[PDB]
């Protein structure tokens, strides 16, 4: 699982996730990342997300939609939305991962509940910023 | 304008990786969001620069997506990929497919040149196949890393 | 595209859907039918929610959760949701169809924007209703 | 709230100019007897999982409605069926998409979210996956209905 989201200089939000799936993997097991609300979700009017983690859990908790439900219905900012998600919702169902976030404010959130999300951001003119641990 | 990317959430620890491992991944990371943040700053779309973004982490033999994917039970690769556009809502994904190199370019194709948003397995490839992207061997995603993993995984 | 929803005495919810798709489609499309929160969800602090129609649209628009956001976050009734979601936000992205959907209160609503779609539903231990037209 | 199903058979252009009442009468008695069915296992306290799972189990033998048995014919004059189930209860779901070798999808749907770690699977995988959990292996050929097969030839030329 990679994945990347991005606000444009025109206001645009994109999304997209790609993946190899996982290791030892049965034969046609699908897990969150080609499927639009749960591995990638993107509208101009909330957010962009990509996601990486515990398929099965992405999938029933509509991960990357669920981050803009919340912003859009639930008056949650990103960042209460992509804790809520990630560190209350997914171990909730047994789900391990992350995802990455920009809002249609230029808002980023890079939450994982994991020891390690190999990730970076960077907003356009300046020094980008990677990371591999937590904190 | 902003970019995010990733490359896999999990079982990072740092007592089994070295820090020139480590750097590879960070150089890795560092060089493809800073061709996105390039591609925003010079007035590129968001779409063209989350499709560029993960065409490169696939490309990148590092990160488990296009080369350098895991491999499945039967040691071969099934690669999956998923676009949206937030500026339409279109979106584009193609699920369990092997003869593609760039994944996310399939899902691409799929949103822009098909009214689907969703194609799997031979229908995807010959899809995509019929709008002039290449065929490939799904050998060409293999590496020693990730079979090594594969065996560990089998203990 | 068929589907079920139900509400049980233990205040249970759950979805099934099931599709051959559409005449003529090439191999290896996929609609919203076998995706969660698209043509198909379920979930006892909200809703149970069907879907038939424009399966690239109900995926774009995650009709079934949309539905079951609406009502969990939004605070919005069972119908409110059916009628934002059926007959305002899918038409305005090209989609025709409906749904079925009961929410944890064993409020039930079969939206459809089409000039049909066969449907029955009933209360246990009721006579059903059933339906095709407006 | 008191025990309730809903069904539907699809949603599309269907106008009263078009049927007769004997006609829409035929698919009536379908929804009827299985609306039916999910209450009387409704009352007798069976679970909303079991319920959608059998409905949609008869939607799917039903040859009147477009899954299982009655499925639209794709480009090729085949059959490629989908179907998912979601349990409210615990949110685990079971999905497969793309099988042509499986009589009730919804039933390899439910085998899914029994009897796999994984909520979702595609053609030959989820077929194979099904038959090893020993399901039946069937003929595409058992879903095709001279209904369905006239309307893929008015769709389309003849070459
Ligand atoms: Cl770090
Ligand atoms: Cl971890
Ligand atoms: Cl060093
Ligand atoms: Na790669
Ligand atoms: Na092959
Ligand atoms: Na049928």
């Amino acid at each position: 699982t990679v994945g990347a989201v991005a606000l444009d200089l025109d206001g645009n939000l994109a999304a997209a996730t790609s993946t190899g799936g996982w290791t030892n993997k049965l034969p046609g097991r699908v897990g969150d990342s080609p499927l639009v609300g749960a591995g990638c979700y993107a509208n101009n009017a909330s957010v962009a997300v990509s996601c990486t983690g515990t398929g099965e859990v992405f999938i029933r908790a509509l991960a990357a939609y669920d981050i803009a439900a919340l912003m859009d219905y639930g008056g949650l900012s990103l960042a209460e939305a992509c804790e809520r998600v990630v560190m209350e919702k997914l171990p909730a169902l047994g789900g391990s991962g992350g995802l990455i976030a920009i809002d249609h404010e230029g808002n980023v959130a890079l939450p994982f509940n994991t020891e390690g999300m190999y990730r970076a951001w960077g907003y356009a003119g300046d020094t980008p910023t990677t990371g591999i641990y937590r904190e | 304008a902003v970019i995010a990317i990733h490359g896999g959430a999990g079982a990072i620890s740092r007592a089994q990786m070295s820090l020139q491992q480590e750097l590879r991944y960070i150089e890795a990371l560092s060089a493809i969001v800073e061709t996105g943040q390039k591609m925003l700053e010079a007035g590129e779309s968001a779409l063209d620069v989350v499709t560029e973004a993960v065409r490169l982490l696939e490309e990148c033999p590092l990160f488990n997506a296009g080369i350098g994917a895991v491999f499945t039970r039967d040691e071969t690769h099934e690669l999956d990929a998923c676009v949206m556009d937030g500026n339409t809502l279109k979106a584009g994904a193609v699920a369990g497919v092997s003869h593609l190199r760039n994944p996310v370019l399939a899902a691409r194709l799929v949103m822009e040149q098909s009214p689907h948003v969703m194609m799997i397995g031979e229908g995807a490839e010959n899809f995509a196949f019929a709008r002039g992207m290449e065929r490939v061997s799904p050998e060409i995603f293999s590496t020693s890393l990730r079979y090594e993993q594969l065996l560990a995984a089998r203990k």
